């Protein structure tokens, strides 16, 4: 998971 | 004329986390080759009391995004965010790891 994809 | 300082090649997520926690400056970032998605390259930064992850994005024609601006390469990708907000939900520049 990742800040511009959650 | 010398290499770029925030390339770190292939390091786990949590190895990242390590060694920007310990920066004292919010918007030290990295850049690691991906993990969950190898062949990818994510982006590391810290900030507060905590490390944020971006994940590089990629398109048909080659080139680099986390958002909607899209880059020919990651060197441009980090430059462009070293003045404008790495993140759209919080204001953060890309700074230099000391």
């Amino acid at each position: 998971k990742y800040v511009n994809v959650p | 004329m010398k290499p770029h300082p925030w390339f770190f090649g292939k390091i786990p997520r949590a190895k990242a986390e390590e060694m920007l926690s310990k920066q004292r400056h919010d918007g030290a970032f990295l850049i690691r080759e991906s993990e969950s998605a190898p062949g990818d390259f994510s982006l590391s930064v810290k900030f507060g009391n905590d490390v944020q992850h971006f994940k590089v994005l990629r398109d048909g024609a080659g080139k680099y995004f986390l958002w909607v601006v899209k880059f020919n390469s990651l060197n441009e990708l980090v430059d462009y965010h070293r003045s404008t907000s790495v993140s759209r939900n919080q204001q953060i520049f890309l700074r230099d790891i000391e």
